[PDB]
């Protein structure tokens, strides 16, 4: 049983974007379906609701999106959609879909909508080596938009990792990640950070070497 | 719109103790049908929100009995008994009686643990960044408690305030600690105008600050 959102991404102000929400392991036809968005500044923000075929598919919208957003459902595809037009930078945030008054009232993982005029820019990936435990790092600088994924040794190295929340200054994101291993582990063994930035089609591996 | 107000804004609680979170609605959430449409969500760091309790007191599937909800009309309470480390995150109340559905601003549950001093590491700019013209000095301050901390950058004994980008993690679900990253970003030219770089950490765990430095 799950909800899966997709269709998000970077889009210029005034632009348009269509989000999809597909259910698995249950039928959405029986439940009122809601879109909710989240941002650091506004928190959880209800966007729109569409009710049942038996409710004549009645819809409701937040005032901030009326005239611009359209919520729809296709029970035959077990899906709900959010057509967004004349998007505003303030519409930026993570968008979730959820059934309510339902055994399957799960939110899925969400889809990130970035409404900005800023251009897509790949990250610069810089290794962080020291000048009983040793801490190594990776600096992922000057990219846009979110997200990037950072792992160490392709994900094998998970304990002792801290990957920090990306910080947006102006129009460029910066992220860093640290990994801490025993001094007997490195540099005798390989420690490599893997950085992926889907938006710019970027994949980078940086092996951390001494000095 | 129905305003949802939560108190407190944050709540530190020791493991095994009880937590109580308050939510107040600007209008009654009692419907004509008899149901009260008040719900509680939990959002753990890095996760989507998840339904905890619907209609005041009913636990959603998979939610343990240590979580309970109460109240009526415009005043509600979420009680988490026998707090576990994994219970950290932001708790949201919400109403679904009126359109637009609205949410409280959230209450963050923090787990008290033993004080822990930050492990501090400082890193000079990579050769690769230098070639490109940039010069970032990175300082990691890892696994500390409590969350409050202060980081000072010193260049040749002088505190630099500009060019600093800081990131702070949420509380760690596994060990209840916090971590922090501090990056001082200069150009290759500015960095080479100086040799001594210092990351200085002030935290309750030490009377004098932790100091990590290198000389270029
Ligand atoms: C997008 C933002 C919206 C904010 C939140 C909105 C709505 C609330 C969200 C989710 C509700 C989920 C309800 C699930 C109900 S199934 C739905 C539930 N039906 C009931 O009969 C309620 C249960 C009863 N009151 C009780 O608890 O004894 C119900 O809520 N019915 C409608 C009604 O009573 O008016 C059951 O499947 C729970 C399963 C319990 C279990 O498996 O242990």
């Amino acid at each position: 049983v799950k909800l899966e959102e997709s269709g998000g991404g970077l889009v210029q102000p005034g632009g348009s974007m269509k989000l999809s929400c597909v259910a698995s392991g249950f039928t959405i036809s029986n439940y009122w379906m809601n879109w909710v968005r989240q941002s650091p500044e506004k928190g959880l923000d209800w966007v729109a609701e569409i009710r049942l075929k038996s409710n004549n598919y009645v819809t409701h919208y937040a005032e901030s999106v009326k005239g611009r957003f359209t919520i729809s459902r296709d029970d035959s595809k077990n899906s709900v959609y959010l057509q967004m037009n004349n998007l505003r930078p303030e519409d930026t945030g993570i968008y979730y879909c959820t059934p309510i008054y339902s055994p399957f009232a799960y939110w899925g993982q969400g889809t990130l909508v970035t409404v900005s005029a800023a251009k897509t820019t790949p990250p610069s990936v810089y290794p962080l080596a020291p000048g009983s435990m040793v801490t190594l790092g990776c600096l992922v600088k000057g990219y846009f938009p979110e997200p990037v994924t950072v792992t160490w040794n392709s994900g094998s190295l998970s304990s002792g990792v801290h990957t920090f929340p990306a910080v947006l200054q102006s129009d460029l994101y910066t992220l860093s990640s640290s990994v801490t291993v025993p001094s007997s582990t490195w540099p005798s063994e390989t420690v490599t950070c893997n950085v992926a930035h889907p938006a710019s089609s970027t994949k980078v591996d940086k092996k951390i070497v001494p000095r | 719109d129905v305003v949802m107000t939560q108190t407190p804004l944050s709540l530190p609680v020791s493991l095994g103790d009880q937590a109580s979170i308050s939510c107040r609605s600007s209008q009654s959430l009692v419907h004509s049908n008899g149901n009260t449409y008040l719900h509680w969500f939990l959002q753990k760091p890095g996760q989507s929100p998840k339904l905890l309790i619907y209609k005041v007191s009913n636990r959603f599937s998979g939610v343990p009995e240590r979580f309970s909800g109460s109240g009526s009309g415009t005043d509600f309470t979420l009680k988490i008994s026998r707090v576990e480390a994994e219970d950290l995150g932001v708790y949201f109340c919400s109403q679904s009686k009126y359109v637009p559905y609205t949410f409280g601003g959230g209450t963050k549950l923090e787990i008290k643990r033993a004080d822990a001093a930050p492990t501090v590491s400082i890193f000079p700019p990579s050769s690769e960044q230098l070639t490109s013209g940039g010069a970032s000095v990175v300082c990691f301050l890892n696994n500390f408690y409590p969350k409050d901390i202060n980081v000072k950058w010193k260049i040749d004994g002088s505190e630099r305030q500009n060019g600093v980008l800081n990131s702070w993690t949420d509380q760690d679900s596994k060990d209840s600690t916090y971590s922090m990253s501090s990056t001082l970003t200069l150009t290759k030219d500015e960095y080479e105008r100086h040799n001594s770089y210092t990351c200085e950490a002030t935290h309750k765990t030490s009377t004098s600050p932790i100091v990590k430095s290198f000389n270029r």
